[PDB]
């Protein structure tokens, strides 16, 4: 087991970046270093802990303290905004894998446009309904969706998905999708989607009610 | 002819052999067999002398680059650990006992030197061999030194050889060139040229050997020492506040030791095999057989799967195993004694004066 | 003479079934490297699977594929393979191959370096699920829309098999403010996603907003007009 910390991590241009993994129960050095953008596969980095891989600039570099393995960007780089994963060769000839680390771009925190949508009646017509709750051009990403039917916290029957980070502003969007059939849709009057984020000095709440209009 | 009915082990005298008689004293309450530890003096020279005429020991321990050459010979049996027994053992360490396809040893521990430093006279130890010449002369002046270990044996000094290129034997497609030898190449020459300067300038002394070192680095006269774990337990008794740590680098490049697998053969003379191999799998190679011999002198990190939890909490280990990591376990071909002889002769004819850098490997070539 | 793998055999396989990826090497001989077969489930970290890690052709596996998988190797093609069976649905994932090498190793291959070229990677697929085309409705923008500032709508495009769908506005005309969404796998099979975006509230009433859809697995091209609902 290979403990990555941070799960994520923003930074600037410039900064100073540090990843570590911690290795538990094991004494092998051979620990290596990868860097992964979307859509492509990994690039090797750093290996036998501290050995810069040729070719990969000089600002990367590994280190050994106790059981806890460490990954240095002296001055981060636009190129640099990435994902990272550790990963040790155990003496037992097993391969595993860190969690992994995003490295993304920091700016100013900024809450999100929040709104949400009734399910269509074409949908309705169908015999399923989906709630849909869009959180807009936030930041940072950490955000909290609480979904509530006539007031009571649902569980179980909600899905959500994220952009990547905007090209240009930073940001990122949430989608949440609550899902109900459409028996279950018609026995109950309020549907709300509660946003908890950091850019919120309180939870701001979007609902509709059910078939007014 | 070897006595049946007991068993005699030989090890070196630098190893734990008080706690592996320990365990043979376990092995003689279950059973009523009597163990017998020895440590003769240059005993991997010995043994191939005895056991080729039919005596010996029923069990020989060494370091893995040496059973080869006896392997070759004749003179050990073929092991038999069964597909579960060989599954408790790391595979890397039944890599460093085969010979000719098949196992010849049994895999005890696995050893690489480290840096062992004073840190009430240094808590940062230098990260490069060029650094070292400056420290000594400040130790100097407060009656110290930076640096002592053993210059009698090619061991010590590999390390430094083999940093900026220096090499045993090639390795080409799947096979060595025994003809293609690297000890005098430029990485070979560049790093023992160093150590000749180091000696030339009086920052170390062409005499020193293994007995002068660990006194001087256990009495705190020196700031740093070169040894592997089984030295780790004087140090302990010595009250000295040491560390252990990453060897230093030389042209920005790092050491490169030799890794050691400490194993355990079994003479093909002997007439105590099944005894033998009950010893050694069901006693020895236990999380408590290991425990008793480590308790005596530190083993390093030991073959077993079931004890690397254990290794884990020894910090002194993970620093063994990061030299590891940039080191090479040695070749156990029959042509490692010749290797070492003349490695031995080239290093202390160079260190003492007697030859120059060039003239002293281009003998040993 | 370049060092690269190149992975196939990649599909949509039913759960139960059995697949073989291949791994064809070239620029260097198999036979002196380690080579190794590592996975990535759709937007998840990478997962070691297997590997042949000796000069004796010692292999070893993770335990979620122990005795279903196997990796083996043709010298004499300079290939590599992972047979693949009993599949589950949580075997879905990228596979790559990659080699590990170290220029100093002998009969040991100590010490284990870094995984230094991979391939591309061959997407699996395993799912019991038909070819089935999405349904495509609207998220008509709220009544209530923040007047003087900006309002949201979109089209969500539900329940379709395989992946992927493609989602543009206006033939591609409004490009600005779009979020498609990373699609999301329902419990029963099939795939989800919105395509949302944002707009001036005072262009509800003038401004036609289209959105297309187009999932080529089915041959599915829907145009959605989306706008305010009627009461
Ligand atoms: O110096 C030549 C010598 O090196 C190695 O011996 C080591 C041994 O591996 C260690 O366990 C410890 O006892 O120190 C020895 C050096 O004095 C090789 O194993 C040996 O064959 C070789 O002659
Ligand atoms: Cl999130």
């Amino acid at each position: 087991q290979m403990t990555q910390s941070p799960s994520s991590l923003s930074a600037s241009v410039g900064d100073r970046v540090t990843i570590t993994c911690r290795a538990s129960q094991s004494v092998s050095s051979a620990v290596a270093w990868y860097q992964q953008k979307p859509g492509k596969a990994p690039k090797l980095l750093i290996y036998s802990a501290s050995s810069l891989y040729s070719g990969v600039p000089s600002r990367f570099s590994g280190s050994r303290s106790g059981t806890d393995f460490t990954l240095t960007i002296s001055s981060l780089q636009p190129e640099d905004f990435a994902t990272y994963y550790c990963q040790q060769a155990s003496l037992t000839a097993l391969l595993t894998f860190g969690q992994g680390t995003k490295v993304e771009i920091k700016r100013t925190v900024a809450a999100p446009s929040v709104f949400i949508f009734p399910p269509s009646d074409s949908q309705l017509k169908s015999g399923t309904a989906s709630v849909v709750c869009l959180l807009n051009n936030f930041y940072p990403r950490e955000a909290k969706v609480q979904w509530k039917v006539d007031n009571a916290l649902q569980s179980g029957n909600s899905q959500e998905s994220v952009t990547e980070q905007d090209s240009k502003d930073s940001t990122y969007s949430l989608s949440s999708t609550l899902t109900l059939s459409k028996a279950d849709y018609e026995k109950h009057k309020v549907y709300a989607c509660e946003v908890t984020h950091q850019g919120l000095s309180s939870p701001v709440t979007k609902s509709f009610n059910r078939g007014e209009c | 002819k070897i006595e049946e009915g007991k068993l005699v082990i030989w090890i070196n005298g630098d190893k734990g052999y008080n706690g592996l008689a320990e365990v043979g004293k376990k092995f003689e309450k279950d059973t009523g067999i009597k163990v017998t530890v020895e440590h003769p003096d240059k005993l991997e020279e010995k043994f191939p002398q005895v056991a080729a005429t039919g005596d010996g020991p029923d069990i020989i321990f060494w370091a893995h680059d040496r059973f080869g050459g006896y392997a070759q010979s004749g003179l050990l049996a073929e092991i038999t650990p069964d597909k579960a027994f060989q599954d408790k053992l790391y595979p890397f360490t039944w890599d460093a006992v085969r010979y000719n396809g098949k196992l010849i040893a049994y895999p005890i521990a696995v050893e690489a030197l480290s840096l062992i430093y004073n840190k009430d006279l240094l808590p940062n130890p230098p990260k490069t061999w060029e650094e070292i010449p400056a420290l000594d002369k400040e130790l100097k002046a407060k009656g110290k030194s930076a640096l002592m270990f053993n210059l009698q044996e090619p061991y010590f000094t590999w390390p430094l050889i083999a940093a900026d290129g220096g090499y045993a034997f090639k390795y080409e497609n799947g096979k060595y060139d025994i003809k293609d030898v690297g000890v005098d190449n430029a990485g070979a020459k560049a790093g023992l040229t160093f150590l000749v300067d180091l000696i030339k300038n009086k920052h170390m002394n062409a005499d020193t050997d293994y007995s002068i070192a660990e006194a001087a680095f256990n009495k705190g006269e020196t700031a740093m020492t070169i040894n592997g774990p089984w030295a780790w337990s004087n140090i302990d008794t010595s009250k000295v506040n040491y560390g252990v740590t990453v060897l230093p680098t030389f042209k920005g490049q790092p050491s490169k030791p030799f890794v050691g697998v400490l194993s355990a053969g079994i003479n093909a003379a002997s007439p105590n095999k099944e005894l033998a191999k009950e010893f050694l799998e069901n006693y020895l190679l236990t999380d408590e057989g290991l425990e008793a011999v480590n308790k005596d002198k530190p083993l390093g990190a030991v073959a077993l799967k079931s004890y690397e939890e254990e290794l884990a909490k020894d910090p002194r280990i993970a620093a063994t195993m990061e030299n590891a990591q940039k080191g090479e376990i040695m070749p156990n071909i029959p042509q490692m004694s010749a290797f070492w002889y003349a490695v031995r002769t080239a290093v202390i004819n160079a260190a003492s004066g007697r030859q120059t850098v060039d003239e002293a490997l281009k003998d040993a070539q | 003479s370049e060092v690269q793998l190149v992975e196939s055999g990649g599909g949509l396989v039913q759960p139960g079934g059995s697949l073989r990826l291949s791994c064809a090497a070239s620029g260097f001989n198999l036979s002196s490297s380690s080579i190794h077969w590592v996975r990535q489930a759709p937007g998840k970290g990478l997962e070691w699977v297997a590997s042949i890690y000796s000069y004796y052709g010692s292999t070893s596996y993770a335990d979620s594929v122990k005795g279903r998988f196997t990796i083996s190797a043709d010298t004499s093609k300079n290939t590599a393979y992972l047979q693949m069976n009993s599949l589950r649905a949580e075997d879905t994932a990228v596979y790559y191959c990659a080699r590990e090498y170290h220029s100093y190793w002998s009969y040991s291959w100590w010490p284990r370096v870094g995984l230094d070229y991979w391939g591309q990677g061959t997407l699996v697929t395993v799912s019991s699920a038909s070819t089935k085309g999405p349904s495509v409705f609207p998220l008509a923008p709220s009544s209530k829309s923040t007047s003087g500032g900006t309002a949201a709508l979109g089209c969500l495009v539900k329940d379709y098999f395989p992946e992927p769908v493609t989602v543009s506005w206006n033939s591609g005309a409004l490009t600005s403010g779009v979020h498609t969404f990373p699609a999301v796998l329902q419990s029963s099979g099939l795939y989800s996603l919105s395509s949302v975006v944002t707009v001036p509230s005072s262009s509800l009433g003038t401004q036609t907003y289209i959105c297309n859809v187009n999932h080529k697995p089915s041959n599915t091209k829907v145009d959605k007009k989306v706008e305010p609902k009627s009461c």
